[PDB]
């Protein structure tokens, strides 16, 4: 209730209701290390916070003391935990909290402790009704916020809310087709629903992926996915894909494509294929092209594959 | 341009000293800062500039100890800092019980790592306790929390466990089979490792997983050659000029280690571009205050200084000891531990 920056703010140490508690100071003793200096008003709040902790006190006054200590440092895991204890003890309307946090996560959406506190509140309420809409609001500010995606993946798993998340993916790839975080969510959704082993879903997905290369071909994230959803089936086994990519070579060539092809020719070699002597050279033409002029910052990685391919297959 | 060894010392000196209430948010994890500074100096061979003996006291002041009655074995390890308000006790007197006081996996890790670096022999570490607490942090899924009270779990702490177990030279502190599941479970459709099964592949995660296995000595057993091959590609595809944390993201000095070390453990760091890694790293070096930031013309911090310097050390940069890439301490300190172990084994 008493705002930390009200004119009439008063220290806890000159507060009537708090007269009876002896505050607890922090002491790092003779040599401190990475000492933080702390204001009057701060050390006060945290001197009383330590006291109320020491004494496992399940008061209201304590519950309010937490909000003030979270204001000064929302990184203090202990403060959050103790707030969660008072939420339990005092039997607090968890919805009032689920709003209190929504505000703080916005101000601090890389903060582990608040993403946790929101998760706990949903495990308690078993109510994901709020979650997907709120996470897309955080994702609208940072569409690669690892905390937000973690939470979203956990909600969608824990309350099997899969029905709309593929549409949401399709939307955020229309938004930034280069977002590694969204190509992940796509495979997360499919891999936990349809699964890829339906031949028809695979046609769907490989087609969709290629469209988004024709659209923007220098995009690791799309090629990663194409390889992803195919590499365990055997890149060799789809000869319409090999021939399709060879026809992009002139206009849509990227290190990502040339690579893909090497990885096809490697799988072909692995699946004792027709023309080891020949395929190998097709793969080495490419390892050399990569090193020579396509993917030069891996000059020596691609050279090393050249050596690795010849030693597996001669 | 060129590496400001002298200033990078003056920098780490400062970290260890004092900071304003602007840094409030580090209170609950000062020991990790301490580590970045102290390994920082250890890595520049300028540890002499600190009061080792007096820091070793501070560190030990942070160890959570078993009580008279050993009820609280599950809650032992180290604290981030004294912020709970416990009487200063450099592991002299026994446990002083407190509902909420308990260790933190990252601090148990950074605490031990610091002590070894500083010279101390871990004699005052109650190992059985730290290990007991460590175990109590592991979940069904094989990953770890950071505190018994509950918290995020993910690959970071799998590493922290791996490192504690490695340093105490006693893997009793974890269920390695389950830990190893979590690591394997966590590989992505792009063959990078993620915070945990499902999530985005990420250079930090990827390190933690790989190094954790390398510490367990199971890297070879846990992933097929085909797998390690796909993992290596993921990692080396992270270099654009400086390495980035995850694909289609802009570089950061810190990954010039996270991914660097990953590649060095997979025995192919040699096939990276050294000139562009070095430029980019130095590109961030702050020439007025010292240290390094994630990006250039941009404010430097203890972590990005340590990791920049370590990521340079991976390229046998001049004036910086070889870093031990799985254990994240100077090779000197790693050698210093070999001995500390050959000693206990009698
Ligand atoms: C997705 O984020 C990551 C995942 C896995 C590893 C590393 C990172 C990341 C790298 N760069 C950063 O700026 C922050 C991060 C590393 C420091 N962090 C810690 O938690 C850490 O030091 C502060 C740590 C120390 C050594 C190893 C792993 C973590 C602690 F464990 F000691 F607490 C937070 C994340
Ligand atoms: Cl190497
Ligand atoms: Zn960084």
């Amino acid at each position: 209730f008493l705002s930390l920056d009200s004119p009439t703010y008063v220290l806890y140490r000159d507060r009537a209701e708090w007269a009876d508690i002896d505050p607890v100071p922090q002491n790092d003793g003779p040599s401190p290390v990475v000492q933080i200096i702390y204001s009057e008003k701060f050390r006060d709040v945290y001197d009383y916070f330590r006291a109320v902790l020491q004494r496992d006190e399940r008061s209201e006054r304590a519950f309010k003391l937490t909000r003030d200590a979270i204001e000064l440092n929302a990184a203090n895991y202990t403060v959050w935990h103790f707030r969660r204890v008072l939420l339990r003890s005092l039997q607090k309307d968890l919805q009032e909290e689920m709003n209190y946090i929504i505000a703080i996560i916005e101000e601090q959406p890389k903060n582990y402790q608040v993403w946790h506190h929101r998760r706990v509140l949903v495990e308690w309420l078993k109510d994901p009704s709020q979650e997907l809409e709120f996470i897309a609001d955080i994702l609208n500010q940072d569409a690669k916020n690892y905390h937000a995606w973690q939470h979203r993946q956990w909600v969608i798993q824990e309350f099997r809310l899969w029905d709309n998340e593929l549409q949401y993916v399709d939307q955020l790839l229309k938004e930034d087709v280069r977002n590694n975080s969204v190509w992940n969510q796509r495979h997360f959704v499919i891999s936990n629903t349809t699964g890829y082993s339906d031949r028809a879903v695979l046609e769907r997905e490989v087609q969709y992926t290629l469209e988004m290369i024709k659209l923007v071909p220098h995009n690791e994230s799309a090629w990663n996915y194409l390889k992803g959803i195919l590499q365990d089936r055997g890149l060799s086994r789809y000869p319409n894909l090999l021939n399709q990519l060879l026809d992009l070579q002139p206009s849509h060539s990227s290190p990502y494509l040339i690579a893909f092809l090497v990885d096809i020719y490697e799988d072909m070699l692995e699946n004792q294929c027709d023309n080891k002597e020949d395929i190998l050279n097709k793969a080495l033409e490419l390892c050399e092209i990569l090193a020579k002029e396509k993917d030069t910052i891996r000059k020596e990685y691609w050279r090393y594959i050249g050596r690795s391919l010849q030693s597996k297959h001669s | 341009l060129d590496f400001l060894r002298d200033r990078h010392v003056r920098f780490f000196q400062r970290c260890l000293q004092v900071l304003p209430e602007r840094y409030s948010s580090l209170e609950t994890s000062r020991l990790t800062i301490a580590f970045f500074a102290l390994s920082g100096l250890d890595m520049l061979d300028s540890l002499d500039v600190v009061n080792k003996d007096d820091i070793i006291e501070w560190i030990y002041s942070l160890q959570v100890l078993p009580t008279e009655d050993r009820s609280n074995l599950d809650r032992c390890g180290f604290r981030g800092s004294s912020y709970l308000g416990i009487p200063f006790n450099p592991s002299k007197n026994p446990g002083t019980a407190h509902p909420y006081d308990s260790g933190h996996i990252a601090m148990t890790y950074t605490g031990l790592s610091c002590l070894i670096i500083l010279g101390d022999d871990l004699s005052r570490v109650d190992k059985e306790a730290c290990l007991a607490g460590l175990r109590a942090l592991q979940l069904e899924d094989g990953s770890f929390c950071a505190v018994p009270e509950g918290s995020e779990n993910d690959m970071r702490f799998v590493y922290c466990a791996s490192c504690i177990c490695y340093m105490l030279n006693n893997w009793s502190g974890m269920d390695m089979k389950k830990a190893i599941s979590y690591i394997r479970r966590s590989m992505s459709y792009d063959n990078g490792l993620a915070q945990g099964a499902g999530l985005e592949s990420h250079g930090g995660s990827t390190f933690c997983g790989i190094a954790s296995l390398c510490l367990m000595g199971k890297l070879e057993e846990v992933f097929s050659e085909k797998e390690l091959n796909r993992i290596k590609r993921w990692c080396i595809m992270r270099q654009q000029n400086g390495y980035h944390g995850r694909p289609n993201k802009p570089v950061d000095t810190c990954y010039s280690f996270w991914v660097g070390a990953t590649l060095k453990l997979l025995k192919i760091f040699q096939y990276t571009n050294f000139e562009k890694n070095r430029n980019y790293i130095l590109s961030t070096q702050d020439r007025l205050v010292g240290g390094f930031a994630k990006w250039p013309d941009s404010h430097p911090d203890a972590l990005h200084a340590y990791f920049g310097i370590c990521g340079l050390s991976l390229m046998e940069e001049s004036g910086i000891c070889k870093v031990h890439p799985a254990l994240n301490v100077s090779t000197r300190t790693s050698e210093r531990l070999r001995d500390l172990h050959q000693s206990w084994k009698t």
